[PDB]
């Protein structure tokens, strides 16, 4: 090879044929969440037990 | 007998001191770790249960 190669360089791939090393160190990560509630609660009464002789009509 | 082959490509300027450059810094690597014999043969599957595996449902 005649090429021309720096000194002081990080030796660098610059051709087709140049080497590199991969660190893969790789790390993913991803979440998801969701919540929804609804409640609904009622309850009446009324009664008497005892009515008086004036309002036996209603 | 166990074989270990190996075969790469490596740039002669990761060699460091006595002629000796870790494996990941080979590109190409091919890593071969192989053997004979009874040993050999106890680690293999089986016809019929090879055949079972790649076939039966679940
Ligand atoms: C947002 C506001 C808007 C305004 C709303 C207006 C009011 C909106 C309307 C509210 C009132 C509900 C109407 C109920 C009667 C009705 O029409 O709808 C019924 C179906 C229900 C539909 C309602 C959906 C509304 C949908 C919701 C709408 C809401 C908006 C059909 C029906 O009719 N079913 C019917 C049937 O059943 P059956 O099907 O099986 O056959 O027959 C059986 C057997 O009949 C009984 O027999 C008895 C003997 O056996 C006999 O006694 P006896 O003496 O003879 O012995 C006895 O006679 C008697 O009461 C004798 C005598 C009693 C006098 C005692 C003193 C009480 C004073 C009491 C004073 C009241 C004080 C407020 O009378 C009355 O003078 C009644 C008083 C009149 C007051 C007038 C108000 C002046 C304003 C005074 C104002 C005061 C100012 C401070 C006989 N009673 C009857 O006939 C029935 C009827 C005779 C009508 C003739 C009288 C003149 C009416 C003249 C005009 C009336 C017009 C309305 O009386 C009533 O209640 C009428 C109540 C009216 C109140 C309105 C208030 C307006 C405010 C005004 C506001 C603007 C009944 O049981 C059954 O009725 C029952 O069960 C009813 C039960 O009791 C009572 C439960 C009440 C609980 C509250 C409701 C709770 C319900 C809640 C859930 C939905």
């Amino acid at each position: 090879n005649y090429g021309y190669q720096p000194l002081f360089e990080d030796r660098r791939p610059r051709n087709i044929g140049d080497t590199l090393t991969i660190v893969l160190q790789e790390n993913v990560s991803a979440s998801k969440s969701s919540s929804a509630n609804a409640s609904r609660d009622g309850k009446t009464s009324f009664g008497f037990d005892t009515v008086p002789r004036y309002l036996q009509g209603l | 007998t166990e074989f270990i082959r190996f075969s790469g490509v490596v740039n002669p300027r990761t060699i460091s001191g006595s002629n000796s450059v870790p494996s990941t810094q080979v590109a190409d690597a091919r890593i071969e770790y192989v053997g004979n014999g009874y040993i050999n043969e106890a680690q293999n599957m089986g016809w019929l249960q090879r055949f079972f595996l790649n076939l039966s449902p679940m």
